[PDB]
């Protein structure tokens, strides 16, 4: 995990303190994600998958 | 008040036919015009497109019907945003004075045959705000209502039951068959 | 492919009464399922339950035939 | 996306929105006055209507 | 016949062009004219290559400016007159029957389409645009294309100099 | 071609006939003053509503034309490549694209699309 | 569309719970001055447990789908920056305030 | 029937409304619909009106040429190009065929009410008589055309050419009534 | 003989026209069903037997519905655009490739560019005829989207054109005779999906008709019969691009059922996007059009031009 | 006569274009559109000549590239002109 950017006490959770690394493996990862839309592929496959869940429509009025 | 027939009475009775007109037509013109009405009603019945006016509180049920539990496009119902392409208007929520001219304008910009469902008590008779200085007591005073869905809000089942009731009204409408008499 | 699923289709389709008695049921109810006769209504209706499905589908009704 | 209620009177140049006047009050149902006329127990559902989500 | 009918349609639309004064009506008129002229030049050409080209540049892209900036609309829509249409139909028809009458050949161009070249011509059996567009790229007549592209570059430098009057 | 021409004429005629037919199939209604107003979400349309023509969309379409013409210049490269002399075809085409990139990248540093307005 | 529909599936389960306690889908009257109007039906505790059990899966499905997505990220990110001081003097609160950086919350 | 008829397209020839005797040998006195309705109710509330005819007419008689010209002025049909002309219906034998065909073809109401019976109606003059009571006897104020018609026909205004000027064209100068002796001049 | 030639050419054109129209009208159901299952809905299964006649039902509604024509005199001009759009979306088919000669249509790629271009005039004049600022904004946004993407669309084509060595589409089959062509030009496929999706105005590039930003864009002021024609025109368009994707990347095997299997899968893929992606902004899309795609296409142009020079060197 | 049967149609159209270019129009847009029609006719004369010529045909692009630039410049100055005065109407001239 990357370090934070603002030190947090308890009773809270900062949802953006995580740093965007500049390590070469980290930049090339993000670059490859943009060049081949990995994140879109993850979401794409999700919806394909979720065809294979049975719809929850009640056959009203029967 | 009437009541359903009993088991043996059903046994005697035949199929209730499909076209609500029946199949007793006398002459060729009558029988032909009966079928064309049936086809027209079938088209207007199967595909009906609400406008999604949905002002308030009632609107949430108007969305739950679109939700996947009591699926409504299952019945052939779709929410077209543009009133020129919307065939039905589910007025839902309160009609304040600022809104009254707006509802009127939206209604008649929609082309006919246009049917209105007054969902919820707020639209039916002004609902819980009936004695208010700013609310149209009911929506019957702005537009011709066709179907009333009581509830506050109506449970989603109630709403789409009313939709089916509108489908039945769309099914039995007599336009060609009775133009012949006109 | 048909992993003991076409078999189930054969059960519902055949014991319905043939091609005609599977199509008319399907044509009317827009779905064909298998259950047990929970109880026969006083007015010709017939109630069917099957825990195989879920709560939406758990219980259902075949209305009286004379209602076309 | 306008909640069915909101009415923004917008003045645009090109496609950007310069002046954006929102006209809240297309729903106002005189609920403060009605709450006054009724009883505390009777007045309770009014609040559930408000912020109906 | 197609060729002289196409003259007739261009003549009729031209008469339409000189009458119409609403900018959309004029711009509409240009649109039809362009299809017609593309058709006509195609017929007398070796092929329709240039016709497809000038279609997508002249009409496809560049008349978009004219219609768009001429979206002034006059503030109101057309008052279409069925009379100029009927005259347009009327003038078209007896021009069309005359086209049926006119001399079949002599009323046609003399240019040499790929078909109207002689069979012996060994050059004609190549790809239809190969030998025509050869020297647009082969020296020493290709630098002019370089002048074209830089001209277009400079054209953009000009547009941002005229279209950037304080806003 | 004229085989194409006739088919298009036939389709267009069939198309207009269909829409002509639907124009008679659809029932008529007595006209209404308000049924024929512009749609403005149900609140009266303002003055003429003719949009301002002080904007950039012509500017973008002008960029279109420049690149649209440039596209025309490079279309024939497909066929002539088998015939033309290779040096000239090679260098000549390469500098086309190279000048395009440099125009583009120089223009990003200009950043002309990020207008102040 | 897909996020809205997937979540509005689960919204139905929660409303059913309101229906179980109060007798109305929405617009219960269940909370009253002397405490809640009425006791809870037996077993509603358990049904709540399974619903909470599955909700992590449902929320994560949409979360993984939509949080990272570039279109969504660029479509929302850096929209309408709300500085801290400007937030207070305009009388903000809630996750708006809590998002701008203020560590305030009524709970 | 009245204004839609004089507005609808089939009624028009190319740009030349055909009128019987150029519409210059006809006297019309139309009345506004609501004032007719308001009369109906007022005479329904009163039973002492029972057994009494009532000639319902407007305030000021008019000549059909005056009306149509005013109509086209209201509709902006006369600025430069739309080019209104008035024929004689007798001169042109095409208008009748339009009516006959339009009747024979339409299953419902013929388009624009073009059936011949409407044509005879416009031709017929409006003969009032004294003694027969009137709207004033019914206590009904009569909004004039000058108050009602402009707004009435506002939807059908058109022809705002790009070639010409608009807006600054004056308000349509009203028509002018026809008096009793002036009628006697008309009929000679 | 010769007139045998012409008669068949007209039969094929006519036969294709009825099929493509009935297909897209019938395809609309597949959108409604498929999207219904992406979302956890059940989709239309009510009318007929499992909602099969749903799209015929829709057409009957529309044609019965009156034609709420806009302001008095616009009758024609408002009645023109739907014709002039459905015409393009159909007639664009005639250039599609066959081994069984429908035409000897050369310059097919050029003709593709031309028809895909002409969509701008239809949408723009349609909005102009409507005369409603809502409709007018839609047209302008619609115009900008289409016009911007054509620039990238052209250069993208040229990469394939060079790789096949002619403008005749049919050569895509000969060059794919061994191994498909997607596996060579994978990034181009993603870009080409986006370009095709932009042309047909589907989402994520849904600005032209759209919803929730413009009521229906240009479509907002359209009554029934006009609306049905526009709606059919769009779906004829979405199919054709699906075909073009199939003939370029995925085999061009016109005389093999697997080609038609591929047609459905790609048209499905379009929907698969419809129910997944959110929409873009105006400006972000223009960055994506000029600052991203144009650069992309030029590099491959400069990449493949050298490759074919090397290829020509070898032989 | 060769010109009367072949180069005549281009003449008649070209002259009609010029007359419309010197007619009366509320703004200059009708003028620009008028000369634009002339360009198409100008192309027409040019192509029939370039068609006399076996390969000199390609000169179409040179003329087309130049011609569209004139139109772009034409729209350029007009649109800047509305923006200057709030109008480019001939009454301003
Ligand atoms: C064919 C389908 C027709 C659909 C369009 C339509 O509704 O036309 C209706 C019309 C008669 O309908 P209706 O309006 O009730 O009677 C005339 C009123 N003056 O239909 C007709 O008048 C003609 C029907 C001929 C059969
Ligand atoms: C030689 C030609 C001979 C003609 C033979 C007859 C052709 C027509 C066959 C279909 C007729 C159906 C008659 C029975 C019927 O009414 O079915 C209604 C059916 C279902 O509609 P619904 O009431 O909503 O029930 C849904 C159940 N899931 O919905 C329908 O089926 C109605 C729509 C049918 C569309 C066809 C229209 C008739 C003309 C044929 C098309 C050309
Ligand atoms: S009727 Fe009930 S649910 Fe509907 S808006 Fe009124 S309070 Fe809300």
């Amino acid at each position: 995990e990357p370090k934070d950017i603002v030190e947090v006490p308890k009773g809270y959770v900062y949802v953006n303190n995580k740093e965007l690394s500049m390590e070469f493996a980290d930049i090339t990862d993000r670059a490859a994600s943009t060049m081949f839309f990995g994140e879109l592929l993850r979401g794409f496959a999700v919806t394909l998958a979720h065809i294979f869940k049975e719809p929850a429509t009640i056959n009203y009025p029967f | 008040q009437q009541t359903l027939p009993v088991a043996e009475v059903a046994q005697n009775l035949p199929k209730k036919g499909y076209s609500p007109f029946g199949t007793k037509q006398s002459s060729v013109a009558e029988w032909s015009l009966a079928r064309l009405d049936d086809l027209l009603n079938w088209g207007r019945k199967g595909s009906i497109w609400p406008l999604t006016f949905g002002l308030a509180c009632c609107a949430v049920e108007m969305m739950h019907i679109a939700a996947p539990r009591y699926d409504m496009d299952r019945y052939g119902v779709v929410f077209r945003a543009s009133p020129r392409q919307a065939d039905v208007i589910i007025v839902a929520g309160t009609l304040t004075n600022k809104m009254a001219p707006a509802l009127r304008k939206v209604y008649d910009q929609m082309p006919e045959p246009r049917w209105v469902i007054s969902m919820g008590s707020c639209a039916n008779g002004g609902g819980y705000y009936h004695y208010s200085y700013s609310v149209v007591r009911g929506c019957d005073r702005i537009i011709p209502v066709d179907i009333y869905v009581p509830g506050c809000p109506p449970t989603a089942e109630a709403l789409m039951y009313g939709v089916l009731q509108l489908q039945k009204k769309v099914k039995r409408m007599k336009t060609l068959q009775m133009w012949y008499r006109k | 492919l048909g992993i003991n699923r076409l078999t189930k289709l054969f059960q519902m389709v055949r014991e319905a009464g043939g091609l005609k008695q599977a199509y008319l049921k399907l044509y009317r109810n827009d779905d064909l399922k298998i259950g047990t006769l929970v109880g026969i209504d006083k007015y010709g209706n017939k109630y069917f339950e099957n825990p195989y499905y879920f709560y939406g589908r758990n219980r259902w009704i075949e209305f009286a035939p004379h209602v076309n | 996306a306008a909640h069915g209620v909101l009415r923004l009177v917008l003045e645009l140049d090109g496609e950007t929105v310069m002046r954006a006047d929102p006209h809240i009050g297309l729903l106002h149902r005189g609920t403060e006055k009605l709450i006054e006329y009724k009883t505390y127990t009777q007045a309770l559902p009014y609040f559930d209507r408000l912020d109906y989500v | 016949m197609i060729q002289l009918m196409l003259y007739s349609l261009i003549i009729t639309t031209s008469i339409i062009f000189l009458n119409m004064i609403h900018p959309l009506a004029l711009g509409l008129t240009l649109l039809i004219q362009t299809i017609f002229v593309c058709l006509l030049t195609g017929l007398m050409t070796k092929s329709f290559w240039y016709s497809y080209i000038l279609f997508l540049i002249f009409l496809g892209g560049m008349l978009v400016l004219f219609i768009y900036v001429t979206s002034l609309a006059s503030n109101e829509m057309f008052n279409l007159s069925m009379k100029l249409t009927l005259f347009s139909s009327l003038i078209l028809i007896f021009m069309l029957i005359l086209s049926f009458i006119m001399d079949k050949t002599s009323s046609s161009l003399f240019l040499m389409n790929n078909d109207m070249q002689s069979i012996i011509n060994m050059n004609s059996y190549f790809m239809e645009n190969s030998l025509s567009l050869n020297k647009l790229y082969n020296f020493p007549t290709n630098f002019i294309t370089i002048l074209l592209m830089n001209y277009l570059l400079i054209t953009l430098i000009v547009i941002v100099k005229i279209t950037k009057l304080f806003k | 071609m004229f085989s194409i021409i006739f088919i298009a004429l036939l389709i267009l005629l069939i198309t207009t006939i269909v829409m002509f037919l639907a124009s008679i199939l659809s029932k008529k209604a007595l006209i209404d003053r308000e049924k024929s107003s512009p749609f403005e979400c149900g609140f009266d349309p303002k003055s003429s509503s003719r949009l301002p023509f002080s904007l950039r969309f012509f500017l973008i379409t002008i960029i279109f034309l420049i690149f649209d013409v440039e596209i025309a210049l490079i279309l024939p490269m497909i066929i002539i490549m088998k015939y033309s002399n290779i040096m000239i075809w090679t260098i000549t085409s390469i500098i086309f694209i190279l000048i395009l990139l440099i125009g583009l990248y120089h223009e990003w540093n200009q950043g002309m699309l990020n207008w102040s307005n | 569309l897909t996020p809205f529909f997937w979540l509005f599936e689960e919204r139905e389960k929660m409303m059913e719970f309101y229906e179980r306690v109060s007798g109305a889908r929405m617009h219960a009257a269940y909370i009253r001055p002397g405490g809640v109007s009425l006791d809870m039906p037996l077993g509603l505790m358990d049904d709540i447990y399974e619903f909470a059990s599955k909700f992590a899966e449902r929320l994560d499905e949409v979360e993984d789908v939509l949080t990272t997505n570039r279109i969504w990220v660029q479509r929302t990110e850096d929209i309408g920056i709300v500085t801290a001081e400007e937030a207070l003097n305009y009388g903000f609160s809630g996750v708006m305030l809590r998002g701008s950086g203020i560590k305030w919350d009524l709970r | 029937r009245f204004l839609r008829y004089y507005a609808h397209i089939w009624r028009r020839q190319f740009r030349s409304m055909p009128l019987w005797h150029k519409g210059e040998k006809t006297v019309k006195q139309p009345v506004y619909v609501s004032d007719v309705a308001q009369a109906i109710i007022n005479a329904a509330k009163d039973p002492d009106s029972a057994g009494r005819i009532y000639q319902a007419v407007g305030p000021k008689r008019y000549q059909l040429s005056e009306l149509v010209d005013w109509f086209h002025r209201l509709m902006r049909k006369d600025q430069k190009r739309w080019g209104y002309m008035r024929y004689d219906m007798r001169w042109d034998p095409t208008f009748l065929l339009k009516a006959k065909l339009n009747s024979f073809i339409c299953p419902g109401t013929p388009i624009g009410g073009l059936h011949p019976a409407r044509i005879e109606r416009e031709a017929v003059t409006d003969k009032v008589l004294t003694g027969v009571p009137t709207l004033e006897d019914l206590g009904v104020t009569l909004t004039t055309m000058e108050q009602q018609v402009p707004w009435e026909l506002r939807p059908y205004r058109a022809a705002l050419y790009y070639d010409a000027e608009l807006g600054e064209f004056e308000t349509p100068s009203p028509p002018k009534c026809i008096e009793a002796r002036d009628e006697l001049r008309l009929f000679a | 003989m010769f007139y045998m030639e012409f008669i068949l050419s007209l039969i094929g054109s006519l036969l294709l026209i009825i099929c493509v129209l009935v297909s897209v009208a019938f395809l609309t159901l597949l959108e409604r069903k498929v999207l219904g299952y992406i979302q956890i809905r059940k989709g239309p299964n009510k009318v007929g037997l499992m909602g099969i006649p749903q799209p015929f039902c829709d057409a009957i509604k529309l044609f019965t519905k009156e034609q709420t024509y806009p302001l008095l005199s616009n009758y024609l001009s408002y009645y023109i655009s739907p014709i002039f759009s459905l015409f393009l979306s159909l007639f664009v088919w005639m250039c599609m490739p066959f081994f069984v000669k429908l035409y000897s249509f050369n310059l097919g790629g050029l003709f593709f560019l031309c028809c895909t271009s002409l969509g701008v005039y239809t949408v723009m004049v349609a909005g102009w005829s409507s005369n409603s600022n809502y409709a007018l904004l839609g047209g302008l946004r619609a115009v900008a989207q289409t016009i911007s993407y054509e620039v990238s669309l052209a250069l993208i084509l040229l990469s394939f054109i060079f790789l096949i060595g002619s403008y005749n589409m049919i050569y895509f089959f000969f060059y794919q005779v061994y191994m498909w062509f997607l596996i060579i030009l994978f990034p181009m496929a993603l870009v080409w999906v986006s370009i095709s999706l932009a042309e047909t105005n589907r989402t994520p590039f849904d600005f032209a008709e759209g919803e929730s930003e413009l009521v229906s864009g240009f479509n907002v002021e359209y009554s029934s019969g006009g609306f049905a024609l526009i709606f059919m025109a769009e779906y004829a368009s979405i199919l054709f691009m699906s075909m073009l994707f199939c003939v370029i990347f995925l085999g061009c095997d016109v005389f093999n059922l697997l080609f038609y299997m591929k047609l459905t899968f790609i048209s499905f893929v379009f929907i698969w996007v419809r129910g997944t992606l959110p929409r873009f902004r105006y400006d972000k899309l223009m960055y994506l059009a000029w600052k991203c795609f144009l650069s992309f296409s030029l590099n491959y142009l400069l990449f493949f031009i050298g490759f074919k020079i090397l290829l020509f060197s070898l032989l | 006569m060769i010109m009367i049967l072949y180069w005549s149609l281009p003449m008649i159209l070209f002259i009609l274009g010029l007359f419309c270019f010197v007619s009366n129009r509320k703004h200059l847009l009708s003028m620009l559109l008028s000369l634009e029609f002339i360009v198409l006719m100008l192309f027409f004369m040019l192509f029939i000549y370039l068609n006399m010529l076996n390969y000199e045909s390609y000169f179409s692009m040179m003329f087309l590239t130049f011609s569209v630039c004139e139109g772009a410049l034409g729209l350029s100055i007009l649109v800047s002109m509305i923006r200057t005065h709030g109008n480019d109407y001939f009454q301003s001239f």
